[PDB]
């Protein structure tokens, strides 16, 4: 039948592009019924802030998120916005697939990259120690339930979207004991996936790589930090944030897709937003959802749109607005 | 003359110093290379008190136990376009300058559990404030206009906190210098859209590995990247990109530029500026002109065609 | 009902005198026990204990420890670290008890000491953080602890043991000693037979020295158990009378003598086998076989309450074999 | 003249400093206390910049915050028989000096895995030297014979063996004083035994809590044992067993005499030499000639009655 999602439009460009894909999902005749929410984080018992109720009940019951740019929060002891869902909701392993777009022009073109991101430990473990006065120890965290369990759903996305390799990528050359274990437990996970291929590569090496020739490479997984840094390279190679879309996969099957673009909060309002990044990640979605035929049309029905580059918006170097770009994709998702 | 210790080390390491002195020899080079066959580890450090200037291939860990006895805490990598050779970025002009003492790099790791590794990562505010100052020292001594401090202060508020804190510091004696900040992995991103955005980056030991390999590539790749390594005393120059696959190809395969450069580089060091420069002319022009390139740099000559072809070069400038 | 060997280990310097000592003891007293000897000391394999000695206690679960000598390796490991890896060895058990042949300045003391054996500050990590700077890291950890615990309230129920008192220093050390201290309390909700209660370390050892009648079970992480029992051995005279059992796990157990090899009267007639004979005692106990423990160590206490035959070390001139077979004489009862 | 600072303390403190005040009026002392009734409050070192030195009662955590504050690196707590209080160990003359600023004592703990604790122990070469040349300074400046340095270097080789390592240089600065070194657990063994065999004893901070507590057992309990802090430049004069229940039951029922000593103690710093010897002197003879007696010490009396009878004496001209 047709399944609810948790639609969290979030701040500043948000809505509108929420809106946008609330439109462009209709026109596809796609099964997708919306339930706003709003995660902005509330003082909890003692202050403690905490994601609104209704907002992890809504989560947990249909699974699947939608979530736009978030506003920074001001308050000091205010927690950050990831971290808070994060560990709200297991959200374990980050995803950004990076494909060339055929109409938008980098210094690259033959680009089609997922890095996935183990987003538990490593060095955002949040133990750090002054040791003394001038001196500071950061514990960096790997532990081998977690590296299997990123190595697990990297298996399952390769599997799952018809990938031909994955790639762990590391610093065990430096890092031998923790490193070490990632790359370990990736190796025993990577045995009971023969179907897939598996390589290992030096995270130095990867960029060097990267960036001379980003064909060579597939499906990769790391640790955190290597993660937080090699996808937002990746996503350099093929137009920036504005054309990337996120999802993060965590626990009791909850999966929330956004975008990793900011508020844009002198464009709110004006219809000067680009909604591309939140759409391609509701594809995400629709892929996750097994909906593979609806998500097929709307991301085909896009780079088209972007394609014929009649009327890209202000970022895409094009002079068009947030309705017209809109408009083209419904009319396009409809043959 | 002038005596210069050389650890050739392992893979092409003693081919790329086979080429260092045959064009060297060449251009009639005031230099004695020192040659300690092998990576007890003391006399480098005796001959590197008189001599004071290393040049060495590849080899906590050996070549960071070199890198502790010689307090080689700074490390720089220039980061230029070779007008012969087209990349997706021509005309780019950087320098990275990596901290590389403290860090992941000193193995303080341990077993808290059965399945939970531990690994230290160390930020100090002495070694930062000596990269700092040094950033900006080298900043004006060689007239670039801008530093960016790399960091992840966001996520380790300490530590990384304490980097940029510093930075921030020295930032302030240097007012003819302009002092920005950007995040990690904003930077990386940046590198391959804009990178034409940036003069010296000043980062610590892992941000250095991550941008010295990645800006390596956006200018031609491990064969032609040149770095060097100071301490307060000794200047060790070797090759930008230190990824364990660097130029592991076999015998007579590999391009010399890299040492080549940061021969020249070394050899303005040692004041003979008359033969840094022949010698980085030489390299350029036979880049540029065309008619002899390494594979790594689509050509099909050998290591030794090409620097044969460098010796031709250079001694016609010495006409 | 029915006979046993166990491992017996008698060591180096007085070690085999006075382990060959409690033999006869033993036999005395038609103990059903039979030894094997065997030889802990460890060897450069590919540093570890010899494999016979592995399958020994392996088999035979208790084992009688005389003193060892301490290697002159600087590389060479403590003798007790491998001992305690490869058997598990995770409870360090010292009943310490006035003697009363012995006079000393503290007259009513019966404490034991079960001090944790695997983790605290003798966890074995530690790193240079920078020149002149290291950091030692204490691991507490959940497991540990309750297993510590329930050995403690297990040793007051089955050694009819009235309180036992979890020593700490959770005011300094908050999380750490605090999750032993949460351990505890989570075993002493479950074992409302003992009065439980919670002390801290500093307040135990100014205690202690002024009046140890107030004490009885001490439960402890290692390091705190490492100090308190050398100084509760001190209370009644010192390492040549203390017994010492390390309990592990598979049903593994040593009994050892904490003093010295004392090495100047090896061969001489004047070891004091006191000390390893309380800790067969102790292995006695722990075997079920308390009608025979009882017995020897009856026999024990009156022959120094006599005083007509005392070692060097307590006040005589007897000697060893005059002390032995005086006790061999009273277990004949 | 001479202004000192008071910061009473929680527990039975304030009583305690009470009795320090009718003891100096009696005697007619010429010291003004300036007391702060803390529990930022950096007012303490405004008032110890002037003052210099302070009599301080029970308080990382307020204490060692403090201590950081006012750089009090050094505990020094005198463990001597009273002539009239009776214990299974008299005539002993120790003196405990005591790390103050380091090891497992500023909070440094974190989770590995759930269930899985980490506290990480601090040494440094720096307060290792310096509470090292503080000890042997003592023996000097105090006529002491014998330094014995307790650790537990064979366990953690490093750290234990660091602080080793430094007491062993500086034993070598004063080759007139004698230097032993013995491992913690054997120490509190011996210190039981026989407590003679030690001149002065020098500790990191946590063995420095174990002994400081367990040699004033010997002697009598934490109702008469004194001690005192000192920085480079600050003298803190408290009890010297502080282990969290040492006084803290009771009202009018506390032994003054721990405080009362080391407020003499106090005198004698300030070169206050005919009034630290009057209130001392007055103390040892009251506990001396027994007519008084706080509960701690076998006697019946208040702390109300037992000052009383300090002060009786103070003004007794017949002497």
């Amino acid at each position: 039948g047709v399944q609810t999602v948790t639609l969290i439009p979030g701040d500043g460009i948000g809505p509108e592009i929420s809106a946008a894909v609330m439109k462009i999902f209709d026109a596809a005749k796609a099964p997708i019924q919306w339930e706003e929410r709003n995660v902005t984080a509330i003082q909890g018992p003692g202050g403690k802030w905490m994601i609104p109720s209704e907002a992890k009940e809504s989560m947990d019951k249909n699974k699947m998120g939608l979530k736009g740019p978030l506003k920074t929060p001001i308050a000091a002891g205010h927690p950050s916005m990831n971290l808070l869902l994060r560990k709200t909701f297991d959200l374990y392993a980050n995803v950004r697939p990076c494909v060339s777009i055929e109409g938008y022009k980098t210094p690259y073109t033959d680009v089609n990259i997922v890095t996935i991101r183990e987003n538990t430990e490593g060095e955002y473990s949040g133990i750090e120690h002054v040791i003394v006065d001038g001196v500071v120890a950061s514990i960096k965290l790997i532990t081998e339930g977690a590296s299997k369990r990123i190595a697990e759903f990297a298996f399952e996305y390769a599997r799952n979207n018809h990938r031909s390799n994955v790639t762990a990528v590391h610093k065990a050359n430096i890092m031998r004991m923790s490193d070490g274990l990632f790359l370990q437990k990736c190796r025993e996970v990577a045995e009971s996936c023969k179907d897939i291929k598996f390589n290992e590569m030096y995270l130095d090496t990867v960029c060097l790589n990267m960036v001379q020739d980003p064909s060579q490479f597939d499906v990769l997984v790391m640790p955190n930090l290597y993660g937080d840094i090699l996808s937002d390279l990746c996503a350099g190679l093929i137009g920036g944030l504005g054309v990337t879309p996120s999802g993060n996969i965590g626990a009791n099957g909850v999966a929330i897709f956004e975008s990793v673009h900011g508020t844009a909060p002198d464009i709110a309002g004006k219809d000067m937003a680009n909604p591309t990044a939140l759409l391609l990640s509701a594809v995400m979605m629709l892929r996750h959802m097994g909906l593979f035929d609806h998500a097929a049309r709307i991301e085909a029905a896009c780079f088209a749109t972007i394609k014929d580059g009649k009327s890209l918006t202000k970022d895409l170097g094009g002079n068009a607005k947030c309705s017209d770009f809109t408009e083209e994709i419904c009319r396009r998702v409809k043959d | 003359s002038f005596p210069v210790t050389m650890l050739p080390g392992d893979g092409v390491g003693p081919e790329l110093m086979h080429a260092v002195k045959e064009v060297f020899k060449a251009a009639a080079v005031p230099v004695e290379f020192q040659e300690h066959h092998l990576s007890k580890l003391e006399q480098v450090l005796s001959s590197m008190k008189e001599n004071k200037v290393a040049i060495i291939g590849k080899i906590a860990s050996y070549d960071m136990r070199l890198r502790r006895k010689l307090d080689l805490f700074a490390n720089v990598v220039h980061v230029k376009s070779l007008p012969g050779y087209m990349t997706r970025h021509n005309n780019l002009d950087l320098v990275i300058i990596r901290e590389q003492t403290e860090g992941e790099y000193s193995s303080l790791e341990h077993e808290s559990a059965r399945g939970v590794i531990e690994c230290l990562k160390i930020v100090t505010r002495a070694k930062s404030q000596r990269i700092a100052k040094f950033a900006f020292d080298y900043a004006t001594k060689k007239g670039r206009g801008k530093v960016t401090a790399v960091h992840k202060a966001n996520i380790m508020k300490l530590g990384d906190g304490l980097f940029l804190q510093c930075c921030e510091e020295v930032a302030e004696l240097y007012p003819k210098i302009k002092f920005e900040t950007m995040i990690i992995d904003n930077c990386c991103m940046q590198l391959v859209q804009n990178p034409y955005q940036f003069d010296v980056l000043v980062m610590p030991n892992l941000y250095g590995n991550i941008i010295d390999n990645l800006a390596a590539g956006l200018v031609g790749g491990a064969g032609v990247v040149p770095g060097e390594s100071y301490s307060a005393e000794y200047a060790v120059f070797e090759t930008g990109a230190r990824h364990p696959f660097a130029q592991a190809v076999g015998r007579n395969i590999a391009n010399p530029t890299a040492m080549l450069l940061s021969a020249s580089n070394m050899l303005r060091h040692l004041n003979l500026e008359y033969h840094s420069s022949m010698i980085a002319d030489a390299v350029k022009k036979v880049i540029k002109v065309g008619k002899v390139r390494t594979s790594d740099m689509g050509g099909y000559a050998t290591c030794h065609d090409f620097t044969e072809e460098i010796c031709r070069r250079v001694k016609d400038l010495d006409e």
